[PDB]
DNA sequence: ATCAATATCCACCTGCAGATTCTACCAAAAGTGTATTTGGAAACTGCTCCATCAAAAGGCATGTTCAGCGGAATTCCGCTGAACATGCCTTTTGATGGAGCAGTTTCCAAATACACTTTTGGTAGAATCTGCAGGTGGATATTGAT
DNA sequence: ATCAATATCCACCTGCAGATTCTACCAAAAGTGTATTTGGAAACTGCTCCATCAAAAGGCATGTTCAGCGGAATTCCGCTGAACATGCCTTTTGATGGAGCAGTTTCCAAATACACTTTTGGTAGAATCTGCAGGTGGATATTGAT
């Protein structure tokens, strides 16, 4: 059974470097991370039907995000995406 | 605009609400709500416009915003 | 001769009345308007199919006469008859709008 | 041989991600763009709550998170709590939050 | 034959079974499903037609208009609960006052 | 594509003399498709729940128990397996 | 003369107290059987993981403190400080769990 | 046999429940309206939560039928496997 | 109870907007047929964890008494909705150029599908490590009686 | 306001469960590298239907007046909340047989993948048909004034 919480765990220790984390949470947070995982697949995936697209893209998966998140959320959110896709893109 | 939505308008639907008696500071409490729920709405109505590289937001663009708000509408597609 | 009807005689006639009918009770016009003016501030030079904006307010109504609905059933809990702004706020918040 | 995430510069695993989107079946295919975007939203989301929860831990004097700290970070950003409106963090309580009226005396 | 017809349905068993693979909901789709789905779409159908054809001659009326299909619907307390979140475009509210608001006899 | 003829096929069944108008068909389109995705969604979800591959009349039945109400899943159930009965008995 | 706190001082130190921790409050054996009546009376030989019977515990208490908080709104609304069940019921109506 | 198990949520218990949900005052009659809500709830889920445990052919309840039968209603639950 | 003014129905009437019947065209379906593949049931079974009996100790539920305070009933009165006839300014309706929303074609960047090789993140299980829970005492409020 | 009774605060204290930390096997992931396929952007276009506009339509803004609604104020009352005694049922800690979830190999019924073929449902342009919406009228129920 995989789950997200080596990398939470990375991610924890960026943010607050001395700071520990209970089990009960890290499973709230492996809970976290696959509520929202879902639903945004679930986001792109309508959006490309509405749209006869039958390939999920970054383009769909940004416009999910817009659906999903909260003003200040989003518009982060998107930068983050698009930063690392273009890093991605420009790492080949 | 907004007071386009006239006291006439907004009491004849309060009486589709049953409300018998109406107070005066309900015309501009209604307006304010109107205004949150199309903004809701046709936020994410047009971001489907534009996700579909379109400059015509369409009534499924609408059909579709209102399913995700949870305000599901039937007799535009449904 | 001076004939007046009671307050509320003409409001319960009302009720009766529209609750009878499905027309839509704002009217178009000045709903299209604040339709476009709300979107453009999401995105410049937009068209609106004359579909797109009757689900709109057909949307729109739908919701109101709703939460006139909980309105007034708040008020009744006070044990009042005249709706007012802390009614339709209280609604709102047991809805999960507000907080 | 690098990874994806690392040629990404990220910390959630692209693959994976990319992996889980085939097996959810959420469309025939999927670029390699979208799980690369999408680990990225991921990892960024995961970063802002472990922020306000490492504080709350900080703020209630303890040094590793518990499921209350997640609580009081989500429910005490607006944002965080709409995107989690619908979602119950177990062990994780409320905000304590008594309405005005109850208190005593006057003034 | 068609499918439909094997499955003694008016609904589009094909059609379904179409919808159903081409709409991702899984890697295979057996054969009965669309069957069995159709056979579901078609049961739903009937049951408010049914009750709103009811309201249509209730009405003195004998062509079914939205209306006619939302009184049927908020009149039946299952399929309510089942469209317990639906706006029928054009089908206003049912009759009600509350109590407490008719005149004081 | 719209089930609109199916719609009237299945209204003349029921009141063979009563004929609906076009917004009444639209509504009722829009009928079918919602609920067909609704029942398709959950079966999927099950599905999945099971790592399973194949949506089967199965997850239809289930999904439509969790769908429907009571009675209206009862019958629901009924009707459908009575169609995968009388397909299942035929060349 | 023997010291005693008047009414609602104990009440607010008690929210002020629970409101401060996440401990579940119901008891947990007299909850695994009530889930296991109501289970059983829906479908005889059935088992439970003790996580199971803690995912329905914790969603339970999360639902009715909240729905406690909607009651205190609505009884406040009527002016009131005492939750009755008429504010339990405005509240589940508007929720839309008995509209 | 299993009977009259609601009344298992005591008074003291719906007390605390209240408190936490930020209520000063309460009528008597809210114990026993209170176990019926709960009573609904419990319903609801358990059958949600066990139609998902039969359509798997298992006999025993897992944590997992519950979160997605709380899923199911809207009531999602981070802690339990999602 | 008695008018007087309206609001409200019921029955009949008809024009036309929108439902309907008729037809030829046909591309996307849907069905039939053949060959190949495979998801997942079946069966043997290791092994997790569930139901359960045991028992002791105290944290708590139960039940009583009693007074304090909150809610309901009632009277009072200032204030604001609402009914209403008045008079035009905004909405609605049917007519018209033209802007995009869709239909068709082209063809390449990019996504399968598949063979191998390499990196690793779950993990059985060891042993060592460490925040904080739960206990204690004393300094600091917060209450409530006077 | 002064003081007595109580609860909250809180920093120190350290056994100890739950967390950090390996050593390592590794089936599965993830990555590398052709070979093959194609989904959908991009450019060009016909044609709806949408933004615009003048004209005939018709609902809203407006000031008066007063009925009546909602809150402030004053009560008896009863039911809720502290406080307290008593003692039961839950919680705690294990051990335990074994039900049944779960892993592995076995393998065919059923689903997939074109291929060839017959039907059918959507689109279109014409013509013909018809449920019912408003309009009229005259009867009567409703409401309000006395």
């Amino acid at each position: 059974k995989e789950s997200y919480a080596i990398y939470v765990y990375k991610v924890l220790k960026q943010v607050h470097p001395d700071t520990g984390i209970s089990s009960k949470a890290m499973s709230i947070m492996n809970s976290f991370v696959n509520d929202v995982f879902e639903r945004i697949a679930g986001e792109a995936s309508r959006l490309a039907h509405y749209n006869k697209r039958s390939t999920i893209t970054s383009r769909e998966i940004q416009t999910a995000v817009r659906l999903l998140l909260p003003g200040e959320l989003a518009k982060h959110a998107v930068s983050e995406g698009t930063k690392a896709v273009t890093k991605y893109t420009s790492a080949k | 605009n907004i007071q386009g939505i006239t006291k006439p308008a907004i009491r004849r639907l309060a009486r589709r609400g049953g409300v018998k008696r109406i107070s005066g500071l309900i015309y501009e409490e209604t307006r304010g709500v109107l205004k949150v729920f199309l903004e809701n709405v046709i936020r994410d109505a047009v971001t489907y416009t534009e996700h579909a590289k379109r400059k015509t937001v369409t009534a499924m663009d609408v059909v579709y915003a209102l399913k995700r708000q949870g305000r599901t509408l039937y007799g535009f597609g449904g | 001769k001076p004939h007046r009807y009671r307050p509320g005689t003409v409001a319960l006639r009302e009720i009766r009345r529209y609750q009878k009918s499905t027309e839509l009770l704002i009217r178009k016009l000045p709903f299209q308007r604040l339709v476009r003016e709300i979107a453009q501030d999401f995105k410049t030079d937009l068209r609106f199919q004359s579909s797109a904006v009757m689900a709109l307010q057909e949307a729109s109504e739908a919701y109101l006469v709703a939460l006139f609905e909980d309105t007034n059933l708040c008020a009744i809990h006070a044990k009042r008859v005249i709706i007012m702004p802390k009614d339709i706020q209280l609604a709102r918040r047991i809805r999960g709008e507000r907080a | 041989a690098k990874t994806r995430s690392s040629r990404a510069g990220l910390q959630f695993p692209v693959g994976r991600v990319h992996r889980l989107l085939r097996k959810g079946n959420y469309a025939e295919r999927v670029g390699a763009g979208a799980p690369v975007y999408l680990a990225a939203v991921l990892e960024y989301l995961t970063a802002e709550i472990l922020e306000l929860a490492g504080n709350a831990a900080r703020d209630n004097k303890k040094t590793r998170i518990i499921p209350r700290h997640l609580q009081l970070a989500v429910r005490n950003d607006e944002e965080l709590n709409k995107l989690l409106g619908r979602v119950t963090i177990a062990q994780g309580g409320v905000l304590p939050n008594i309405q005005s009226v109850l208190l005593p005396k006057k003034t």
